[PDB]
């Protein structure tokens, strides 16, 4: 009977991650040697979706055309995904205004404003909107977030916001951010007269998933100025500006739901989901056909793998397949990509490298972002912060600074192709 | 109370379950409380059947200098002496310190102490007299038998760590914990493991602990021992108690952790203190024991008492079906490979000797 | 005698209040009855919070009164309180109603050597002592309230004397520390959360269902801070708020040197942390500021006997009511749901009905008393009729039939 609908909204948080968005979508780019909308993907498909929509902005070729090439497009995907193109730098409610515009609501739905790491059954939560709906149709929206720590590692200053809700029905009455200007928290007591037993959480993780009843796309054209869903649309619920209605709060206790979203937050979930806590969304399930396997201490290897004898592989870290690593090398905390080679002597530590990456002999590496295949020379060293484009080789003997994002093209950031880099240019 | 009728269903309590004659009768509040009862022994009591994570020896030590405030604030009447009506004030202490959580090993054996410096003392010595060197009795008998002797086993204990080890440890014993916490400042290389069980997950508070020491730890539950247990190569064990026969007495998992560590070829480490040594005698983890209420197995999730409507929440009220949970049992000596008490590293059946090395000191 | 303090010494000490009935405007305004002396079980008010003391076990306790009723309560303690304990009695001549309760206690600075509870004469519990000395006997805090649910009343609407209008409390779960408490007239326009305190307790619940009971416990420690800071008028007012912004906010670093001197528990190892907590439960427990001494009344239904010492002629009723000592019923008369305190009479063709009277009261005739209430020693005309009145203390009316008014001497 009812079709469960369901819209991803790519390109939207294509913000931090600049220095590589040009070279392919942020929403394409490997998590743990795995897509980005993947992750977001089976988590859909885990919901029970049987028709997605994803809007576009930047590659929309590139990406259409790995979905039409994807696993989802086969018949044996559990629902039928379209993609849809629009401005680019696509700014929130344009989407929902543009949305009904073409009328494809059939009823209740879910949003998500970037890709998700998760593996939580909203199954209950359906019946957990549903239900209240079918009493009080003002029921807009359901919000769900994860429970944790109030400066857990995963909880970041996008998220870092703080909730009030109903202890008994679970009713959000009051939000807000947590800016570094915002000293109190202040709310008007008129709830306090409707409302018995409320709760102040300031632990939880504003997943930024959201179900979404059916009026809400029409409701953002009675409301065009309302842009950012968290800032324009829930304040003006609770404000009354949006009159009459109300939305609930769903906070999750167990499993894992996370949103990549920043810089800060790629390491971070790339820690979480070697570590397990998405299962069974991790790469030893091997859902693309990968081979890969655990081991302990969290050592992923995949068949036809390359290594030395003196080689040695610490903890928490991955490698592609057909990827080789010279001798005496020291690999610890990073991730790798497939057909990568490395060289002799050299120090690995919490890097990210990508597919068919080359690295030389006697080389240090640490909190560095590796795209892909970038060819780096011997006696070369990087140290934390840094970030390469596609092609950007380094020549030999050459060194690099914290924080210094590079790129192939100019456009607005620096670096250009060949050995001088820092100390000297290869084009500027 | 109702005196020998409720010292004769003890004595009734004796049928088909193995664990009729476990005595489960608590005293969780003050309702009802005599007056013959100390105010500091009264919160010491609540802190027994309140507190969780307490009391591998600091029960010693808080019942020790709260004893000190008891005798410092008794005054004998003027028809008796002192020592002719001391342990009958204090006999009524511990009638009602035991109703609240029964007497470890370590607080049964300092009674048993302390009662005997009373009926040794000489007449002579007045109250202000009397006092005056039981507190330093006390305060040596805390000083000598605890803290020292724990100083001297950290240091023995941490002699034997070598740089490259993997140890494992079982629900914070506090004692173990100073090991490890002393290891890293020595500079030793090594990393822990850290096993925890259902149901007060005591172990949680080691890795809290160790990790603020910045201290590789793993944390696994007790039903994947099979799995970490390769990783391991020494295994280190704080006791409550160890026996005649060489056998340690601890918390419930401590039998199956020496046990696997046996058959995956490591060592068992017993930590413990001389003090806490007895002359009692156990083959069976069942005939001495102490209960915990099965009511907290109810939680299913992780953390305590809280949103947890367990399906078995009406065990209380399903026949035939009782849950339960001792919180000690009897590992034997054979996987024991070695105790170290401030006499040094003794094998564990060394034990009784030991005791025996006290009653010449003592007369 | 060597009694009380011989072999074990003592826990805490006892205080209770009597803050002029302040609120209870039409029967605390003579000085021949005070606040601590209306009845309730047809026994007076200062009965209750005793009893729990008594049954707590306390031997002794210690009352702040104000000089003008040092006198009766006296002797009622003399004579008329049911208990056993003793009670140290001061009324300060510094006190004044502009000097609220913390400055009553304030004054008796100096009998103050343990930690001490304070009750105040309006304190009714049925709560059982055992859980309020325990919590603050294991967690060792600095503080510890106590809160109920509001009063749910019988009657609705009848004036809207918001008794203690609402009071918002906040508290931690789990750890059953308080973090938020303030009346509502303070703070109206947008209730500030300083978000510095979120983040440590980061799970904040809050009701607005709760009532005070005015039954605190504090570390003795904290008297010397009351000593130390004369600007704490009311306990509830202003001491409990000062305490909870230390729990947090560590820019409130007026100095904590009260922990450091000597009052040590022995061995400096308790200066980590200041803290207070609360704790509710679904017995009887409430504090009458006026209106509920109608209902805190009404819920001594527990009585569930007889009457003694009374005389009702023949051809008159009285059921489930409770009625106290040399009380007389005229004939053709009848009371129901209401309660008739000492000595009263009450003459021929009358009806009392969900009706309150004190001690020492005469009703003329053929009159009506719906649901009302009515002081001590005051008279009443016959034909009269008041529904939802309340009559002043000594005072008579004649004939007149009013409603929802209060009647009271002219007092000029």
């Amino acid at each position: 009977k009812h079709a469960l609908q369901a819209i991803v909204l790519s390109d939207s948080y294509n913000y931090r991650f600049r220095p590589l968005t040009l070279d392919k979508p942020r929403c394409l780019l490997p998590l743990a040697n795995t897509p980005l909308i993947e992750y977001t993907f089976e988590f859909l498909a885990l919901a029970g979706v049987q028709e997605v929509y994803v809007f576009c902005c930047a590659h929309a070729g590139q990406i259409r055309e790995y979905i039409e090439k994807s696993k989802w497009n086969l018949p044996s995907s559990p629902f039928s995904v379209n993609t849809i193109v629009s401005r680019e730098s696509l700014s929130v409610g344009d989407a929902l205004r543009e949305l009904d515009s073409k009328q494809l609501i059939t009823s209740d739905f879910i949003l998500v404003s970037g890709d998700v790491v998760s593996n939580v059954p909203l199954n209950e939560v359906l019946k957990e909107h549903r239900k209240r709906r079918e009493d009080d149709k003002n029921a807009i929206m359901t919000m769900v977030v994860r429970e944790a720590s109030p400066f857990h590692r995963t909880r970041a200053r996008t998220e870092s916001s703080v909730f009030v809700i109903d202890k008994k029905t679970s009713q959000c009455v009051h939000y807000q951010a947590n800016e570094r200007g915002k000293h109190y928290v202040s709310m008007d007591p008129e709830i306090f007269n409707e409302h018995e037993e409320l709760e102040v959480r300031n632990d939880l993780i504003d997943c930024q998933i959201d179900i979404c009843s059916n009026d809400v796309p029409a409701l953002f054209t009675e409301n065009f100025d309302y842009q950012d869903i968290r800032k324009d649309f829930v304040y003006g619920v609770l404000t009354s500006d949006l009159l009459g209605k109300k939305i609930h709060c769903h906070v999750a206790k167990e499993n894992y739901a996370a949103r990549v979203r920043s810089l800060q937050t790629y390491d971070a979930i790339s820690k979480d989901v070697l570590s397990r806590w998405v299962y069974p969304f991790v790469p030893d399930s091997n859902l693309l056909n990968q081979t890969f396997s655990y081991q302990r201490h969290q050592i992923y290897k995949e068949e036809d793998v390359v290594l030395a004898r003196s080689c040695i592989i610490k903890a928490r870290t991955l490698i592609g397949a057909y990827t080789k690593v010279g001798d005496a090398s020291v690999v610890a905390n990073t991730i790798i990509g497939r057909n990568c080679t490395i060289g002799s002597n050299c120090s690995i530590d919490s890097a990210f490298l990508w597919e068919d990456v080359v690295i030389g002999d006697n080389c240090r590496i640490g909190k560095a972002i590796l795209a892909n295949s970038v060819k780096i020379g011997n006696n070369c060293s990087i140290e934390d912060g840094a970030i390469v484009a596609a092609g950007v080789v380094i020549g030999d003997n050459t060194i690099i600074e914290k924080n210094k994002r590079l790129t192939t093209f100019e456009s607005h950031s620096q670096g250009t192709l060949n050995d001088p880099s820092l100390v000297g240019i290869g084009g500027r | 109370t109702d005196a020998n009728l409720q010292e004769k269903k003890i004595f009734e309590e004796k049928q088909v379950s193995i664990f009729s004659h476990l005595d489960w009768r608590r005293r969780r509040t003050t309702e009802n409380i005599p007056k013959d009862i100390h105010p500091a022994v009264i919160r010491l009591g609540l802190k027994l059947a309140n507190y969780k994570i307490f009391g591998s020896n600091q029960r010693c030590i808080d019942l020790l200098k709260t004893f000190k405030i008891v005798i410092q604030d008794y005054q004998t009447p003027y028809g008796t002496t002192l020592s002719r009506h001391l342990t009958t004030h204090i006999n009524s202490q511990i009638a009602y310190l035991v109703s609240t959580r029964p007497l470890s090993i370590s607080m049964g054996n300092a009674i048993r102490f302390l009662k005997l410096e009373i009926s040794v003392l000489d007449i002579d010595l007045t109250d202000d007299e009397g006092k005056e060197l039981l507190l330093e009795k006390i305060d040596s008998y805390i000083r000598d038998r605890i803290i020292i002797a724990g100083q001297v086993i950290v240091q023995a204990a941490t002699e034997k760590i070598q740089d490259g080890d993997v140890i494992l440890t079982y629900l914070h014993s506090s004692t173990v914990n100073d090991v490890l916490i002393h290891a890293k400042n020595v500079g030793k290389k090594f990393r822990v493991v850290v096993v925890d069980s259902r149901p007060e997950f005591e172990g949680r508070v080691c890795l809290k602990l160790l990790t603020e020491h910045g201290i590789e730890c793993t944390y696994v539950m007790i039903s994947a021992l099979s799995y970490i247990m390769q990783e391991v190569t020494k295994i280190f064990l704080g006791g409550h108690a160890m026996l005649s026969n060489g056998a340690l007495y601890s918390r419930a998992g401590t039998s199956l952790i020496s046990l696997l560590g046996h058959e995956s070829n490591v060592p068992v480490i017993a930590c413990c203190e001389s003090y806490k040594f007895t002359e009692r005698i156990q083959l069976d983890s069942l005939v001495y024991n102490e209960l915990a209420p099965g009511d907290q197995l109810v939680n299913m999730g992780v953390d305590d008492f809280e949103e947890k409507p367990g399906v078995l929440a009406n065990w209380k009220s399903v026949k035939n079906l009782k849950l339960l949970s001792l919180k000690y049992d009897v590992t034997p000596p054979r996987l024991i490979t070695v105790c170290v008490c401030e006499m040094g590293l003794l094998p564990s059946t060394s034990v009784p000797a030991i005791i025996n090395e006290f009653k010449q000191v003592y007369a | 005698g060597n009694i009380q303090l011989q072999s074990i010494p003592i826990e805490f000490q006892a205080v209770v209040f009597a803050g002029f009935g302040n609120s209870l405007y039409p029967l605390t305004g003579s000085d021949a009855l005070p606040k601590a002396l209306l009845p309730i079980g047809n026994k007076p008010m200062l009965h209750y919070p005793l009893y729990w003391l008594e049954a707590a076990g306390f031997t002794s306790a210690i009352l702040i009164c104000m000089e003008e009723a040092e006198a009766h309560i006296n002797a009622w303690l003399r004579s008329g309180y049911e208990g056993h304990m003793r009670i140290h009695v001061e009324a300060p001549t510094i006190l004044d109603d502009s000097k609220s309760s913390a400055d009553a206690l304030r004054a008796v600075s100096h009998l103050i050597k343990n930690d001490f509870v304070c009750l105040s004469c309006d304190s009714i519990v049925g709560l059982p002592p055992y859980t309020v000395l325990d919590k603050f006997r294991l967690d060792n805090p600095s503080a510890l309230a106590v809160y109920s649910p509001v009063l749910k009343y019988e009657h609705i609407t009848s004036q809207s004397k918001e008794i203690d209008a609402k009071q918002l409390i906040g508290i931690e779960e789990k750890t059953s520390r308080l973090l938020y408490a303030k009346s509502s007239a303070d703070v109206g326009s947008d209730f500030t959360f300083r978000m510095s305190l979120l983040w440590k307790h980061p799970r904040v619940t809050l009701n607005t269902n709760l009532s005070d009971a005015h039954i605190f416990v504090f570390k003795h420690w904290v008297i010397d801070l009351i000593r130390e800071k004369e600007s704490i008028s009311s306990i509830r007012g202003d001491l409990i708020p000062y305490l909870v912004k230390c729990q947090y906010q560590k820019s409130f670093t007026v100095r904590e040197n009260i922990q450091r001197f000597l009052s040590s528990p022995q061995e400096i190892k308790i200066n980590a942390l200041i803290a207070k907590d609360g704790i509710i439960c679904s017995r009887a427990n409430n504090l009458p500021n006026y209106f509920e001494l109608n209902k805190c009344i009404a819920k001594l239904t527990p009585e569930q006997r007889l009457v003694d010492v009374t005389v009702s002629e023949r051809a008159l009723v009285g059921a489930d009511c409770m009625v106290n000592e040399g009380t007389t019923i005229k004939d053709n008369s009848n009371i129901k749901k209401s309660i008739i305190g000492k000595n009263c009479v009450i003459g021929k063709g009358v009806v009392v009905s969900n009706s309150i009277l004190m001690d020492n009261i005469v009703v003329e005739d053929g009159v009506r008393l719906e649901s009302c209430i009515v002081a001590s020693g005051a008279q009443i005309g016959a034909k009269s009729k008041l529904r939802e009145c309340e009559i002043g203390v000594d005072h008579r009316v004649e004939a007149g039939r009013i409603a929802r008014g209060e009647r009271l001497v002219d007092m000029e």
